[PDB]
């Protein structure tokens, strides 16, 4: 029973706080962006929407885990619980992969500044959406349809499936960081190539680096800690310590569907003019 | 220099004010008389059952 | 304006050979392309057809998979590859082209190209065949249909086709009077019954025409006497 | 249920969209430019260099298209065919900057500019700005009457002073600072490079383009 | 001297101005049954022009529609006839010709029913120092052309040289046969309309309304015409009255008319708007009937069949839209 939250109950109130202001802003900022009339012409602006459906699922999925094990305990079958914790699994891979087509699609906006508007189109920009959906989904259930174990809340642990899943995040996370920095790199050579050519009036250089480093702050505070002890519980071993950084890094791992979409839908302009 | 064109502009308004007019109760009348004799076969105006789907 | 037909066919029963067509002074590659047969006693009956782009190649139903078409637009050039020749192979082949817009198919005939061998289809018979064409008078051709020709589209299908004593047909009716020279031909139609008028008679109106009883794929409108003798 | 001519009249159809759509996209890999210069600056001066109604010019340089407008006698309302060139990538404006001295046609170029800058189908629009006639002005220094044309203005001899002076007056004009940006080259009558500044500026303007659709900006 | 002649034609323009000041039409309308609230909804929808399109022009049947490319319809299926490879458009009553011209100040003639199966140019029209603002053919071998010239011409199509000029300050933007092709009339930027006679070459009448007019069109009967401005005011004109009937405004609309038409019997004036949507006024009446929205730019064009059965719209988005 990995179930000892016994000196620290101040989850439940704050988890459903943060998980209603999260659905929230971005239902109104679905209402902003889905009138149909106009902001679905760029691509990047339906990238961002499965973001914003993402997290709201993952912000109204994640909290309901507690409330089962109050009053009457049904027992139903395992495979519910299995279900359940799968759902996790799939409702944030997803928003990781949404992170890094946008992030593809921001360098593709810079290293090929001229067939940008070609290269990236509406029937090309849907094929990955559903891929990416897929993908996630399928790497969630594939334990289901696989064997099983070393135990989490549920029996579920699968120690193989744990670094498999590890790996496969690294790259994307690893990816978005390294577009981030070459669009940054591009940005500057070309401000200071236009200032030693001579035509004086850097500010786009500074305003994404102002853009940019928030957001990079955000990805690596925000997927630190919970990899990093994911990775620490390699060997078995665990405390109640563990226990308590993991129920307390929760609220960490929630916070990116209430931020991250605040971040992105209100950087842009285009959003803030279309109301 | 100017009188001639002075005078191509006075040529025209001499030759309008000799058109004869009528009162506009009898145009008007004219019209709507026009409009609603032709009312009997106007699918903009009668909805009636081309460019059926 | 021109359609140059070649290949002439003198072969061994159990040969093949092949029918060459060049166009001239056309958009062929905006024209569907057909081919029609009459055999020496027989009306124009349908070999294959087939469309622009190269995405339909309607075949006969007398013979099927053995012949085949190829087009080239670039060289303006149509022609076919013939199969496992019978005796039965002796009629005059013409590659007449047609477009459709949203006019007049059939407009244009080619001079066409012998064939000789060394050694749901809709059907009508009259009593009266191969009527004489009587001088000082007029001549009138009457037709009736199996089924009802009449599509939803409104558009009945009448194609009255002249052939005179000479080399190439001509166009009457397209579906109705076409861009010629001629104005007293005249057709009326009326459900299944179908009339051809002639206003009066000349040196040069004097021929065979053709029926029409094609609503399908096959247009198979080739029943009708020969009207030479 | 379609009938046999039907059935090949779509085929047409299809044939025609199949040809409208590969020929759309060979009009989309090219940019326009549009020029808008005094009529007497030398317009008909700067075609040339680089190299009845509107008159369409075409340029390749590294491997881009240049589609350049040239509205020379139109001599009609500018406001009712101005519609027509919405979208256009920029607007390259022409200045004698050698005819301030008509007393003054130079104040109906500051005029122009100020129309032109500040119109609402060109809110979003770069306009590149090519002061011309750098021989006569800069030879023109041992007796120029420049404080003619400008009472408020105090400087020295030299060319320096004055141009940028004069620049900076140009600019003034200006009144959306966030969308537009008015670049300046000072084309001379011998110059080589001026294809070079404009192929720089709309690789900057389309650059910004793509981040601000991108959502950066 | 010069003074003299300026009183003269004041004096002249002060008796007309009393000649032609009755009864309001806006009044006598009275007691008459509404139109009610009128809907149509879209029909069907074309697509392929990747631009904005400005002009149309509906064939003499009923059936087929003219819309850097010339685009042949068919109203009833969607199917592209020919595509031919600008701000007039005109289909000839025979069929057998279009019309195209622009800013390029030359107006081209295409044949379309021709052997070969393909469409040329049979004629190029030029002679104006300007841009083109309206084309109409006047019989199958004369076409007429209003342009920013200050001036109108009647062409001849077997020898491209003019036939005759109309002048009498700014540009035309708009122009309108009547229905026996004998009388024209055309609205200049000088807040200003003018009927003339084709066959004399000569102005007949002038009707002063205020800001530019850059749209105008006949009514069914011929002895009216109707008139959009870009002060957000649409107007009637009756050639027998030489007066103005009323205004076609309402205090909540500040946007400029793009276009006029008219529908069979009269009844319906259809004004293309720039407010991304088109208004249906009733034409006896002051009061708006309905409401033609589903664009999602600048309505341009406008067009009503000569049976009435369907009605074409389209705007600076490239879907042309036919309601019904
Ligand atoms: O049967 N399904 O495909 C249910 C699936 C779902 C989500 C949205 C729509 O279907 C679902 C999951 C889930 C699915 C696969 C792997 C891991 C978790 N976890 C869930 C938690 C709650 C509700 C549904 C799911």
């Amino acid at each position: 029973m990995v179930l000892n939250p016994s000196q620290q109950l101040a989850i439940a109130v704050l988890s459903l706080t943060l998980g209603t202001f999260t659905v929230l802003e971005n239902l109104l900022v679905l209402c902003v962006i889905l009138h149909s009339r106009s902001l679905r012409c760029r691509p990047s602006y339906h990238f961002i929407g499965s973001l914003a459906v993402a997290d709201l699922l993952g912000s109204v999925i994640f909290v309901y885990s507690f409330i089962d094990f109050h009053v009457f305990h049904r027992k139903d079958s395992r495979n519910v619980f299995l279900f359940k914790l799968g759902g996790v699994t799939a409702s944030f891979t997803a928003s990781v992969g949404s992170l890094f087509l946008t992030a593809i699609d921001r360098y593709i906006s810079i290293h090929r500044p001229l067939a940008y508007k070609r290269i990236v189109t509406r029937p090309k920009a849907v094929v990955a959406f559903c891929l990416m959906w897929t993908i996630a989904i399928v790497i969630a259930v594939l334990p289901l349809l696989g064997w099983n174990c070393c135990s989490d809340i549920f029996p579920h642990i699968d120690e193989t499936y744990l670094m498999f899943w590890i790996g496969v995040t690294s790259v994307l996370l690893l990816f978005i960081v390294y577009a981030y920095m070459y669009i940054l790199w591009k940005a500057h050579s070309h401000a200071v190539r236009m200032i030693q050519r001579g035509t004086q009036k850097a500010r786009m250089d500074i305003r994404l680096a102002k853009t940019l480093v928030l957001i990079l702050v955000v990805l690596i505070i925000c997927w630190g800690p919970l990899l990093a002890i994911m990775v620490y519980d390699v060997f078995g071993k665990m405390n109640k310590l563990i226990k308590t950084v993991f129920a307390f890094c929760s609220m960490l791992c929630l916070l990116n569907s209430t931020v991250n979409p605040i971040i992105y839908a209100l950087r842009s302009k285009d959003l803030r003019h279309a109301f | 220099a100017s009188i001639a064109q002075a005078r191509k502009l006075v040529e025209q308004l001499k030759m309008e004010a000799n058109i004869d007019r009528i009162k506009v109760s009898k145009a008007a009348a004219d019209l709507m008389a026009y409009c609603e004799a032709h009312a009997k076969e106007d699918p903009l105006l009668t909805p009636v059952p081309p460019f059926r789907e | 304006v021109q359609l140059v037909e070649s290949g002439g066919g003198l072969v061994q029963p159990g040969g093949s050979r092949k029918l060459s067509c060049s166009a001239s002074g056309f958009a062929f590659s905006s024209f569907g392309m057909h081919w029609v047969r009459q055999a020496p006693e027989k009306g124009l009956e349908w070999v294959a057809y087939i469309s622009s782009g190269s995405g339909t190649i309607y075949y006969a139903d007398t013979v099927k998979g053995r012949f085949t078409i190829s087009r080239d637009d670039p060289k303006n050039t149509l022609f076919l590859q013939m199969t496992s020749l019978r005796s039965e192979d002796t009629a005059m082949y013409y590659c007449v082209r047609s477009i459709y817009y949203y006019s007049s198919p059939f407009d244009f005939w080619g001079q066409g190209t012998t064939l000789t061998v060394s050694s749901s289809d809709i059907v009508m018979t009259q009593a009266t065949s191969s009527v004489p064409v009587t001088p000082g008078e007029s001549v009138s051709i009457s037709c009736r249909s199996s089924k009802s020709l009449l599509h939803s589209n409104g558009n009945t299908y009448l194609y009255w086709f002249l052939q005179r004593p000479g080399q190439s047909p001509q166009l009457l009716i397209y579906r109705n009077l076409a861009s010629g020279v001629p104005d007293r031909f005249s057709g009326s139609g009326s459900g299944t019954a179908f009339t051809l008028t002639i206003s009066r008679l000349e040196a040069e109106d004097v021929g065979v025409y053709y029926c029409m009883q094609h609503l399908e794929y096959p247009l198979t409108f080739g029943a009708g006497t020969k009207l030479e003798l | 249920t379609l009938s046999a001519e039907d059935k090949a009249a779509v085929e047409r159809s299809k044939m025609i969209d199949r040809n409208l759509r590969e020929d759309g996209e060979k009009a989309a890999r090219e940019v326009k430019l549009l020029l808008l210069g005094a009529g007497e600056s030398g317009k008909s001066t700067i075609v040339k260099q680089m190299k009845t109604g509107i008159v369409e010019t075409h340029f390749t340089f590294k491997d881009l298209h240049f589609k350049m407008f040239d509205v020379g006698g139109q001599r009609s309302e500018r406001k009712k065919w101005i519609h027509c060139f919405e979208g256009v990538t920029a607007i390259i404006f022409c200045v004698a900057l050698s005819d301030y001295d008509l007393v003054n046609r130079m104040h109906e170029s500051m005029k122009l500019f100020d129309s032109i800058c500040n119109n609402k189908w060109f809110t979003d629009t770069s306009i590149i700005l090519f002061l011309n006639k750098k021989d006569l002005f800069e030879e023109k220094i041992k007796k120029s009457p420049l404080t003619i044309c400008y009472p408020e203005y105090a400087g020295s001899n030299t060319y320096e002073e004055a141009a940028a002076y004069i620049q900076c007056q140009f600019e003034d004009l200006n009144k959306r600072k966030d969308t537009k940006e008015i670049y300046t080259h000072f084309t001379c009558a011998t110059d080589t490079k001026n294809v070079q500044f404009v192929f720089d500026a709309v690789t900057d303007v389309i650059i910004k383009n793509n981040l601000k659709d991108c959502g950066l900006f | 001297e010069l003074d003299q002649l300026r009183q003269e034609a004041e004096q002249l323009k002060n008796q007309i101005r009393d000649a032609r000041k009755d009864a309001t039409l806006s009044q006598i309308t009275n007691n008459i049954d509404p139109v009610g609230r009128i809907q149509m909804r879209t029909r069907r929808t074309l697509r392929g022009h990747l631009a904005k399109i400005y002009a149309m022009h509906w064939g003499t049947d009923s059936r087929l529609l003219v819309s850097g490319k010339l685009i042949i319809w068919d109203s009833y299926t969607t199917n592209k006839v020919h595509a031919i490879p600008v701000m007039t458009c005109a289909y000839a009553p025979s069929g057998n010709y279009v019309a195209c011209g622009g800013l390029d100040n030359i107006c081209s003639i295409y044949n379309l029913k021709t052997r070969e199966g393909n469409v040329r140019v049979s004629r190029e029209l030029a002679g104006h120092t300007g841009y083109l603002s309206c084309c109409r053919f006047l019989d199958d071998n004369q076409i007429v052309t209003s342009s920013g010239d200050t001036t109108c011409a009647l062409w001849d199509i077997e020898t491209g040289q003019q036939t005759t000029t109309f002048t009498g300050t700014g540009d035309v933007m708009s122009l309108s046969l009547a229905p026996d092709t004998r009388l024209f009339v055309s609205g200049a930027c000088d807040a200003s309309a003018k009927l003339w006679d084709v066959r004399e070459g000569m102005c007949r009448q002038t009707f002063t309304g205020e800001s530019d007019i850059n749209a105008i069109c006949f009514f069914p009967n011929g002895n009216a015409f109707a008139t959009g401005s870009d002060d957000a005011t649409c107007r009637l004109f009756d050639l027998r009255a030489d007066q103005e009937l009323m205004t076609y405004s309402h205090d909540n609309i500040i946007c400029g008319i793009t276009s006029v038409s008219f529908s069979k019997s009269g009844r319906l004036l259809l004004a293309g708007y720039d407010d991304f949507n088109c208004n249906v006024w009733d034409a006896l009446k002051a009061d708006r009937a309905g409401v033609l929205a589903g664009h999602d730019n600048r309505v341009s064009c406008l067009g009503v069949t000569d049976d009435g059965m369907a009605v074409a719209t389209g705007s600076w988005d490239s879907f042309l839209k036919i309601w019904n």
